[PDB]
């Protein structure tokens, strides 16, 4: 239903019409000769001196087509570039899962699927994202019998009497044990201890 | 009178909204008797920052985003004798 | 010399052979008039897009 | 030109090149804001921070923006800008986003990136104070979590030390910001050079369009002004090349930063 959303393909496709046809056009243009058709300044004039017209036409045809290719040029630099990024996509994000933030996606990356398109390619990127926030209070770390333990994987938190651990992207809460803690030294230096089991 | 010039036709106003016509200079306008204002970055919130809080997602969702690469154009060759 | 513009009093001195000052790209910026014998400085007409 | 009659009429007939340098110029023109809007304009929204600042010991007013200036720009901001330093037809248009937005956007970047973390690069913003995002981040290169919270106060002392000597090594140091320099001066003298440029003879009696048409006739005159027209299309010309090379230039600069600031700025890389 939406147009208008693959502004960039129309672009290019425009950009060369619009180059070819002015390229085109030029060829009516006088640049200073009597006239913009060959036969007739040829017909009209005798040997030596049509030369310096037909000379004139010959020159500014020849600028008109040099800035022609070097424009051309500059924009297959950009498409090359382009490419090269489309090429890198297709590479590690279709044929593996990328870590880069924000590289495929907004949000946390899951996969991508090709498509073609007249003059490119077309990448449906499936992500992932959260919702559906709360509060609890957090402290850094949870001592019990004098000595610290650290969470292995994951974060504490609490709802006001109990205290769990759970990672970090999903509410989930899970008792503690030592099966997912593990020491270190004695809670005395770290700045947020509290008295737990 | 703005910054960047000075615009005939359009009518200033003191609110501040995300524009679609960027003028210059901060200034950009909109029609809603064409106006023209200050635009809006975007709807300012404070985080309810402690050092004792944080906000863990309960649930998710999934979005399929798409995106648009040109790859390539098409392939243009030119004679001289026959142009020029 | 012919030119347009909007004349106005220069505060500038010439010595006495100087005739007219300009800065860059020939634009003469103040002239000494020759009938009164006094320098005023020459500025383009307002333009814009 | 230059306001000329017979000028203009010769010009009409030289095809459509004004149009198409008009076009590359504003194609080229509209390129920066795009730059501009790509690398900055990362977040829906605009945070700020609240006024109590305890940050676990860590200090950040030298960077956080102060509400006595005017501009709201931090301290390392304005002595960044003390650090770094004519109408013929051409002109100079101002960028859309003034600097009190981009201050403005820095501001949240660096207020979201604070208390929120990495979270809010994706989703919403959430709230962790941040001495846990340091555990975060520890637990990230391969050093265990258990590093950081034994280490707090020696951390703290030396990050505001190393912050502190970047201040005094920009503040005393000069040319620390060459490359931003060289761009600047690249522009200043190529505009320069081609303003020059309008003194040449080309082959023509003069380079003033007036004196020479007051002095001729409107028969012989035509070969000058052709001379003049051309060789000025030329000059011109290779001005507007060089610029779209150096254009290109500058995008690929920006694409490279827009890279850096979501990878670095948003996560750890
Ligand atoms: C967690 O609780 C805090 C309050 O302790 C809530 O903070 C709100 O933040 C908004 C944004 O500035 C304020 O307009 C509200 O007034 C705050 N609520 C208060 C002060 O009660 C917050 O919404 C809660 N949830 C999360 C996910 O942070
Ligand atoms: C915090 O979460 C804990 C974990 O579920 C809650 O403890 C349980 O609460 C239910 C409902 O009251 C009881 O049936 C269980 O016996 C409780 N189990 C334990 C081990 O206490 C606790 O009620 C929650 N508290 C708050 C304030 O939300
Ligand atoms: C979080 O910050 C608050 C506010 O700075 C701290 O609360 C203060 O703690 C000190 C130390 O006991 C008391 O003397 C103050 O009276 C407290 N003030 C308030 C308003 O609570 C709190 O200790 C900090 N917690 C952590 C883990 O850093
Ligand atoms: C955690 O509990 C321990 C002991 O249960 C506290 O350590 C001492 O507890 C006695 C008994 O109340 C106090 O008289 C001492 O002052 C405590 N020592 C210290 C250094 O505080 C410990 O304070 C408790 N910590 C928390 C965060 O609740
Ligand atoms: C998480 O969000 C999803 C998205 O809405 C919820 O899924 C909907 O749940 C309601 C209630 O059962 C259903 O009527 C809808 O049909 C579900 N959506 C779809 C697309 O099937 C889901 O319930 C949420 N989970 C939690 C725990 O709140
Ligand atoms: C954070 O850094 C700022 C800037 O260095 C400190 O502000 C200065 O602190 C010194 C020493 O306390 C004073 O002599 C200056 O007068 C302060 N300047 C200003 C403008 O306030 C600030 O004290 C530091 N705070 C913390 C908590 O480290
Ligand atoms: C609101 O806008 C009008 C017109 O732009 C202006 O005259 C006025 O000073 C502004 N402020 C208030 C408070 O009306
Ligand atoms: C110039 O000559 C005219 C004609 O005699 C006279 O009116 C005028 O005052 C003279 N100007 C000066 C500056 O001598």
């Amino acid at each position: 239903s939406t147009a208008s959303a693959l502004g960039k393909l129309q672009d290019v496709v425009n950009q060369n019409a619009q180059a070819l046809n002015t390229l085109v056009k030029q060829l009516s243009s006088n640049f200073g000769a009597i006239s913009s058709v060959l036969n007739d300044i040829l017909s009209r004039l005798d040997k030596v001196e049509a030369e310096v017209q037909i000379d004139r036409l010959i020159t500014g045809r020849l600028q008109s087509l040099q800035t022609y290719v070097t424009q051309q040029l500059i924009r297959a630099a950009e498409i090359r570039a382009s490419a090269n990024l489309a090429a890198t996509k297709m590479s590690e994000c279709v044929l593996g899962q990328s870590k880069r933030v924000d590289f495929c996606g907004k949000g946390y990356h899951l996969m991508s699927f090709p498509q073609s398109a007249p003059h490119g390619v077309v990448f449906l990127h499936v992500t992932y994202v959260p919702a559906q926030e709360k509060n609890f209070t957090t402290a850094p770390a949870i001592c019990h019998d004098g000595k610290a333990h650290f969470p292995r994987e994951g974060v504490f938190v609490s709802n006001g009497t109990h205290w769990f651990v759970t990672q970090r992207n999903f509410y989930e809460p899970q008792i503690i044990t030592t099966d997912n803690t593990f020491v270190s030294g004695n809670c005395d230096v770290v700045i947020g201890i509290v008295n737990n089991t | 009178q703005t910054r960047a010039g000075c615009l005939i036709g359009a009518e200033h106003v003191n609110n501040s909204y995300e524009c679609d016509i960027p003028i210059g200079a901060g200034i950009c306008a909109s029609y809603q008797s064409i106006i023209a204002y200050t635009m809006s970055l975007g709807v300012e919130n404070s985080v309810a920052y402690s050092n004792n809080s944080i906000a863990i997602p309960t649930n998710f969702t999934i979005s399929v985003t798409t995106e648009i690469l040109p790859v390539s154009m098409t392939k243009t060759s030119v004679d001289c004798t026959m142009y020029i | 010399l012919t030119g347009t513009g909007v004349l106005t009093e220069s505060n500038k001195k010439f010595l006495p052979f100087q005739q007219f000052g300009r800065d860059i790209a020939d634009t003469t910026d103040a002239v000494r008039d020759p009938q009164t014998l006094e320098i005023l400085d020459i500025t383009p007409c307002s333009f814009g897009g | 030109c230059g306001d000329s009659t017979e000028c203009s009429n010769l010009l009409l007939q030289y095809g459509s090149f004004c149009t198409q340098l008009n076009r590359a110029l504003t194609g080229i023109a509209v390129e920066q804001d795009k730059n501009t809007q790509e690398v900055f304009a990362q977040v829906k929204q605009i945070y700020k921070t609240p006024p109590i600042k305890d940050f676990g010991g860590f200090n950040f007013s030298q960077i956080l923006p102060d509400p006595s200036k005017p501009s709201k720009r931090s301290f390392i901001e304005d002595l960044l800008f003390n650090k770094v330093t004519k109408f013929n037809g051409l002109t100079v248009l101002p960028p859309l986003l003034t600097d009190e937005m981009i201050a403005q956007y820095t501001s949240a970047l660096l207020a979201g990136t604070i208390t929120s973390g990495w979270t809010f690069g994706a989703g919403a913003a959430l709230q962790i104070p941040f001495a846990m995002q340091m555990a975060y981040r520890f637990n990230g290169i391969g050093v265990t979590q258990n590093v950081l919270y034994e280490n707090q106060k020696l951390i703290a002392n030396q990050f505001n030390s190393a912050i502190g000597k970047i201040q005094d090594s920009l503040s005393s140091t000069a040319s620390a910001l060459g490359k931003l320099q060289d761009v600047v001066n690249q522009n200043a003298q190529a505009l320069n050079t081609l303003v020059k440029q309008l003194s040449s003879n080309f082959g023509a009696i003069s380079s003033v369009l007036n004196d020479i048409l007051s002095r001729l006739d409107k028969v012989e005159a035509e070969v000058q002004i052709d001379r003049l027209i051309t060789g000025r299309l030329q000059s011109l010309q290779t001005y507007v090349t060089q610029q779209l090379i150096r254009a290109a230039e500058i995008r690929a600069s920006a694409n490279l930063a827009a890279t850096k600031m979501s990878e670095c700025v948003l996560g750890q890389s």
